């Protein structure tokens, strides 16, 4: 991607509510594992190993994952019906809704 | 914003929490402003777990 | 329908003299006015009914009528609302407001009848607890205070 | 507790020092509750939903 | 002089507040003690802790920082009304007036598309 992004700027849409809470905790755990792997510089998993190979500066990346870990509460994973509800309530005047 | 006041006179009274229970261990670390988490930066630190704080199995605090 | 009958009666209340000194409510300046005091009076040991009314009835003539007060053992903080507190001639006073009395108009409010209802609604203990409050507040706030 | 801004509010666009948000209020409340406990701390949450027997997750603070 | 008291727990600050009132007592008896609290339960805990030591707690004002400072405005500067003309309540009815008047101002035209569709006046409120 052209620029690094913030957790609150990533939009994930899953139709089932139970899958949105599982994917939120699944991403929350994968950010925590990769953050520790960046500080340890070594990992026992192939995916995180190939990620550490592409990582240029592991120190700044670990700080980004730490800020990404603290924002997972407002991390956006919504359903189709849970999205429009939050989006139409964000900008009211364009939608013309109470 | 409190430390930005020019004419303010600041004085502190802090009761030291003697760590015993797991609860008093965390309140300590937050009070003394120290990081007790072991990240395991090197394999020598990653192996021995004795460098952490001992936890009693009978502690119901946390 | 009320206001013509109200603004008059209100003037009769503010102009009425009080006690011996004949203090009129209109003579009180805002400096000496304290309205709606909320006090917290802690009770340390558990308060027993029989252990209380015996002391009450002892020194208080109004506690002779009616049976002894009946309440469960209570230990904690006591709450209350003082309607008005004011000082005049360097002497503090205690004021409370009651209305009730649906059926009576004429002299049926008298020295014997008012005290008869004070014993009926158990307002005896109320001002006795209000004075203990005010005594502790005046003792705490005023340096070198005497009852 | 999630309270979203009105979306046309200018304060959320350029935050300052003394700006108050409900997210930072509840996050700081969890820290106030942690230091306030002098003996025992009790934290409970639903791990598994009793209806469909699925998996839930505790708050990020916990 | 403005003094800031830092402490690990509230029980030390409450005991320090007990010492400040104990060392110096107010001349006028009826002058209330100003204590700023953001909620009711915080004020009700201070009343029970102060009454537990001194023996009673009475005449303690517990306003909000917004109401306090506003009350400080009327005392320091004359001509200020005791309650302001701009509130969360009155400004809603005042805007319910101007907003139908301010439509088609060449600025509000973005807001005009939200209202002029149709309403029972609920959208305006």
């Amino acid at each position: 991607f052209p620029r690094p992004l913030t957790v609150e700027e990533l939009l994930v849409v899953t139709f089932t509510e139970a899958a949105t809470a599982e994917l939120r905790g699944r991403i929350r755990s994968n950010i925590h594992e990769l953050r520790i792997a960046c500080l340890r510089e070594t990992t026992d998993n192939p995916l995180y190993e190939r990620l550490l190979e592409e990582i240029d500066d592991k120190a700044q990346a670990a700080q980004w994952l730490l800020l990404a870990e603290r924002q997972m509460d407002e991390a956006a994973v919504f359903t189709i019906h849970g999205f429009c509800q939050r989006m139409l309530n964000l900008n009211a005047f364009e939608s013309g809704m109470l | 914003l409190l430390s930005d006041l020019e004419s303010s006179q600041e004085l502190d009274a802090f009761v030291d929490v003697t760590p015993d229970n797991l609860l008093h261990n965390i309140q300590s670390d937050i009070l003394e402003l120290e990081n007790r988490a072991v990240a395991g930066v090197n394999i020598e630190e990653f192996s021995r777990s004795d460098n952490k704080r001992p936890l009693d199995p009978l502690d119901s605090s946390i | 329908q009320w206001e013509p009958v109200l603004t008059e009666w209100i003037t009769a209340v503010l102009q009425a003299p009080l006690n011996e000194t004949g203090v009129s409510l209109s003579q009180l300046s805002a400096r000496n006015k304290q309205v709606e005091m909320e006090f917290y009076l802690p009770i340390s040991e558990p308060l027993i009914a029989s252990q209380l009314d015996t002391l009450i009835r002892q020194f208080d003539p109004l506690s002779a009528g009616c049976p002894p007060l009946e309440f469960m053992q209570v230990r904690g903080m006591l709450k209350g609302f003082i309607d008005l507190v004011f000082r005049h001639e360097g002497r503090y006073y205690l004021l409370d407001y009651k209305s009730n009395w649906l059926g009576e108009d004429s002299s049926a409010y008298t020295q014997q009848a008012m005290a008869a209802a004070m014993q009926a609604h158990r307002y005896d203990l109320q001002y006795q607890l209000y004075t203990l409050a005010l005594h502790r507040y005046l003792r705490h706030r005023i340096a070198d205070y005497d009852y | 507790r999630q309270l979203a801004p009105l979306g046309f509010d200018l304060m959320s666009q350029k935050p300052k020092r003394g700006d108050r948000s409900r997210r930072d209020d509840d996050r700081y409340l969890f820290l106030e509750a942690l230091i306030s406990a002098q003996q025992k701390l009790y934290i409970s949450y639903i791990g598994r939903s009793i209806q469909d027997n699925s998996e839930r997750f505790p708050s990020v603070l916990v | 002089m403005l003094r800031v008291y830092h402490s690990n727990r509230l029980d030390v600050l409450e005991a320090l507040m007990e010492f400040i009132v104990e060392r110096e007592r107010l001349d006028d008896p009826f002058e209330p003690e100003m204590i700023l609290v953001q909620s009711t339960g915080m004020a009700q805990w201070l009343q029970m802790t102060l009454s537990q030591k001194f023996g009673i707690a009475a005449n303690i004002d517990f306003p909000l920082p917004a109401s306090f400072i506003w009350d400080m405005f009327v005392r320091v500067l004359p001509e200020i009304p005791k309650e302001s003309a701009f509130n969360k309540q009155s400004m809603s009815w005042k805007l319910m007036t101007l907003l139908p008047q301010l439509l088609e101002r060449e600025d509000f035209t973005l807001l005009r598309h939200y209202l002029t569709d149709d309403s029972d006046k609920r959208k305006l409120f």
